[PDB]
């Protein structure tokens, strides 16, 4: 788990933030760069969930109200699947 | 409260060695990245080095890579900077700083606690302590019901000196001027305080001058003239 | 318009360390996977390793002990270090993008879509020698042939252009041949109209990077 | 990180706008710091627009592409300080600071109180004589202070030092020190400190006769 | 490691022919079977990914198919520019592995060489060496006999050849033969000749110069 902390520290999950925000406004390479970054966590499901948790943590200031929070949380939960990566079975995004 | 206290500054000969220290408290030292940031005289902030709270990986500014070494002593809650190849550009105030965000986060939230810093001067010149002379409140330093008196702190090297009044009991009205570098290469300053003219003779006034590089601690009584 | 280009010494003594750098242009390398691929005399392609812009790596296990890669996104560069090199490490070294892209069928695929032009690295103990350039002066049917002979240099490569690249039709730069002396030699030739030999000049531009020699030789009739 | 303006002077209750331009924004994180006189740097804003703990709401940050801006509304005298923007970016991480902005807080004009100090008896026995002239608690910062010795103005043998703007009352103080050998000091009689400042109704001269 | 084996290792075909390259893998692939084309002096170029998906810009000439351990590249109508070595490659895991390559050489009609002979330069002769060059330009097939003659005497052991790779537009070769002599030996003789025998020539062609003449 110290291995996980080190790669999350060096990870750049800003493309995931931008892609997710682009996605909801609809309803270029941000997605691919995001999936590239998340691919580094595919071999450790616990670390993958921590990465999604940190994206949710950093996005609290930009989200107002439960409707916005739910709308962003749904896309975040589906992000590994949309990246063609194995998703964590259990993952609480709080 | 979070507290960072830097130490170990002084004078370093070019081509010598100096270890700076920073003792940290009020937070889980092991769970945060730490950094050194410096400020050269008459210049802005300049980042020096980072060290991770996850795996103790180290990162350096290009101007210092290969000369300085940042390190961590988790048992003593202490950050260190070794300065093994000093240069003229290294003369600066050196700050110790705590990362806002805990270790293990992809996001970066700056540095939310900084120390007051420690002063390093790179030169071959020798250490000289100050001579302390009074600035006595005569009638030429009285305006209405307020007098002015002070303390002249002359010919010391390197920076800094601290000045207090009445062992820290006197703070209001004190002005300790920034030092000026004389042509000789020695610094000089004055520290002044305004007090009511009725307090002269009744109240005692003493300036406490400390120059750590010389181990000089001088108390000088300033009597009216 | 993302492009890659290798740089680094073309000659390494055996047991010393080979170091190369790839420079990315036309866009930030950030959050993409990169790699190095090698092509020795056998003509095969050997994958050396992959590096992500977090600095994490996966190496080919044969070279893992002696290979390392590093990345600096603020320079838009990544690098390769190979220690304790032997003649077996002589090869053409390519830098590449290890792309994980989503195709129009909404699935994700891995492939090497970007490559540098490659740089030759020769492993030997022989020192560098700059070339000598000599004209192949023209002497039928309205066509004349002329050229330049590039002689006695080590290591490869030599680049040859004509009229600083303006003349490319009918140019043949021959593969270098290793002479008995241990030095390489090649010629470059052009067929031109016989009537042009009075109206237009011909210059071969010869560059030998390992020895810092850049030569322009005018080729006139005798 | 190109920071502007370098200098700013505004009155209480006004709005100060500071800006920085990031050269690149690869995994970039922007912050702003405040350096008050005598105090350790204080984080104001992190991640471009998030306000640090203990920071009043009148401080806010924003970003528009590569341009990042700090807005300080309802200015207070305590805002007198030097402000720095801060970018961490790329991997391996690189930290860049802007060149800084010195923010002065205006106040009503305040004339200096002028005091003069002859050299101590102790220093004279040491072989030198320092005469000190003090200007206390004035605004604006511009003031001309010269030593005049037997009617001759002193230029090149004096040193001047000015405090940073006071956080509480927005004033400056200033010292002017004339340093002379014992022999040179005893060669003259009248030592006068000549002062002009906009807050004064006329130029001021404080003087002493040597030996009195 | 996943071993990639291609068949044929090399082949000769004509412009307009169908070319079929098989790739077999030592383990079942899930997805990422890639095909590359490497022309001479160039880096490999991606043609196809995911076994069958054409990369953008790649001509419709190139199709891929297959699954599991059994994949095929088809060039439906070979063009001169398709002179190249073709590789299969898997990126389903690390290490990434390539096949050994399939060299595609192009059969074309016979072309007789144009022959040119070049004397050594006066600059080189000061160095004490004399290189005489004979050029055979734009011929097919590659087989050719180059005979040096000095005053009608046949030379041996003092000539080196170099051949280009097939031209990407006309599929021909060009060849150089370099006779190397000492300055003194070059002084000893007068008539320097290059005799070329080639299938496209009805009889051998000789090009010659006389030292110090024209
Ligand atoms: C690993 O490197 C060796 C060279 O030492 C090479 O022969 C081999 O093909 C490489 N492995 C792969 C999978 O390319
Ligand atoms: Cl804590
Ligand atoms: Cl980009
Ligand atoms: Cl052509
Ligand atoms: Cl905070
Ligand atoms: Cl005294
Ligand atoms: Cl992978
Ligand atoms: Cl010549």
């Amino acid at each position: 788990a110290r291995r996980c902390q080190s790669q999350l520290e060096r990870a750049n999950l800003r493309p995931c933030e931008q892609h997710l925000m682009q996605k909801i406004q609809r309803d270029s390479q941000h997605q691919e760069r995001c999936c590239n970054e998340l691919n580094e966590f595919e071999n450790n499901q616990r670390c993958m969930c921590e990465a999604l948790q940190q994206i949710m943590e950093n996005q609290s200031d930009r989200l107002q109200g439960r409707q916005q929070e739910q709308q962003f949380k749904r896309e975040l939960r589906n992000l590994p699947q949309q990246c063609g990566l194995r998703a964590p079975q259990r993952c609480d995004l709080d | 409260e979070v507290q960072l206290v830097e130490s170990g500054g002084g004078v370093v000969q070019p081509g010598g060695s100096l270890r700076l220290s920073c003792v940290a408290s009020g937070f889980k030292f092991q769970n945060y990245g730490m950094s050194w940031v410096r400020q050269a005289p008459g210049k802005g902030l300049e980042w020096v080095a980072d060290i991770s709270g996850s795996d103790e990986s180290t990162y350096y500014a290009d101007s210092v890579k290969g000369r300085f070494t940042i390190s961590r002593d988790t048992s003593k809650n202490t950050l260190h900077l070794q300065m093994s190849s000093p240069r003229a550009e290294d003369t600066a105030l050196y700050y110790c700083a705590k990362a806002t965000a805990p270790a293990g986060k992809y996001y970066y939230y700056g540095m939310d606690v900084w120390g007051q810093g420690t002063t390093v001067t790179v030169s071959s010149a020798s250490t000289k302590g100050p001579s302390v002379f009074p600035l006595a409140p005569s009638s030429k330093s009285t305006s209405g019901g307020t007098a002015a008196l002070g303390c002249l702190v002359k010919d010391y090297f390197p920076e800094p000196v601290t000045v207090s009044w009445n062992s820290g009991a006197l703070t209001s009205g004190v002005h300790t001027f920034p030092a000026v570098l004389q042509s000789s290469g020695l610094y000089s300053l004055s520290s002044v305080v305004t007090v009511p003219s009725s307090s002269l003779g009744t109240q005692t006034y003493i300036c406490n001058v400390n120059h750590k590089p010389s181990n000089t601690k001088v108390d000088k009584r300033v009597e009216p003239k | 318009q993302v492009q890659l280009q290798e740089s680094g010494p073309g000659l390494v003594k055996p047991s010393e360390t080979l170091s190369l750098t790839c420079t990315v242009s036309g866009g930030s390398m950030s959050s993409y996977y990169w790699g190095w691929i090698r092509q020795p005399a056998g003509r095969g392609l050997e994958w050396i390793g992959r590096i992500f812009t977090t600095g994490s790596t996966i190496y080919n296990a044969s070279l893992n002990s002696r290979v390392s890669m590093s990345v600096d996104t603020s320079k838009n560069q990544f690098s390769l270090k190979l220690t304790s090199v032997t003649a077996a490490d002589t090869a053409l070294y390519f830098c590449v993008r290890d792309r994980r892209g989503r195709s129009h069928d909404s699935n994700w695929y891995w492939y090497f879509d970007l490559w540098g032009r490659g740089t030759l690295v020769t492993v030997s103990s022989a020192s560098t020698k700059g070339p000598s350039v000599f004209p192949l002066a023209p002497s039928s049917g309205g066509t004349a042939a002329l050229g330049c002979l590039v002689k006695d240099y080590f290591p490869e490569p030599v680049t040859v252009s004509w009229n600083s690249g303006a003349l490319t039709s009918g140019v043949h730069t021959f593969p270098a041949v290793l002479q008995s002396s241990g030095l390489y030699s090649l010629s470059s030739v052009v067929t031109v109209p016989s009537s042009s030999l009075g109206t237009q000049t011909y210059i071969c531009n010869v560059n030998h990077k390992p020895s810092n020699t850049k030569v322009d030789k005018r080729v006139e009739p005798k | 990180m190109t920071q502007s303006p370098a200098t700013l002077s505004l009155s209480p209750g006004e709005i100060a706008t500071l800006s920085c331009r990031a050269s690149q924004t690869v995994s970039s994180y922007l912050a702003w710091y405040q350096l008050k006189p005598g105090q350790a740097p204080r984080l104001l804003i992190y991640d471009a627009s998030r306000r640090a703990a203990g920071i009043p709401a009148r401080f806010s940050g924003s970003e528009s592409g590569t341009d990042f801006t700090l807005t300080i509304s309802s200015l207070e005298p305590e805002d007198s300080a030097v402000y720095y923007c801060h970018q961490r970016s790329n991997w391996p991480p690189v930290h860049t600071f802007g060149q800084g902005t010195k923010l002065e807080i205006k106040r009503t004009v305040a004339a200096p109180s002028v005091f003069i100090f002859p050299p101590s008896d102790e220093q004279l026995k040491s072989g030198t004589a320092s005469v000190v002239c003090l200007l206390n608690n004035f605004y604006p910062r511009e003031a001309k202070v010269q030593w005049k010795v037997d009617n001759a103005l002193q230029s090149g043998n004096s040193q001047e030092s000015v405090t940073e703007q006071d956080s509480k009352d927005s004033t400056y103080s200033l010292s002017s020190t004339l340093t002379l050998s014992k022999a040179d000091y005893e060669k003259h009689k009248v030592y006068a400190c000549e002062v002009t400042h906009q807050g004064l109704s006329s130029p001021v001269t404080k003087s002493f006769n040597r030996g009195e």
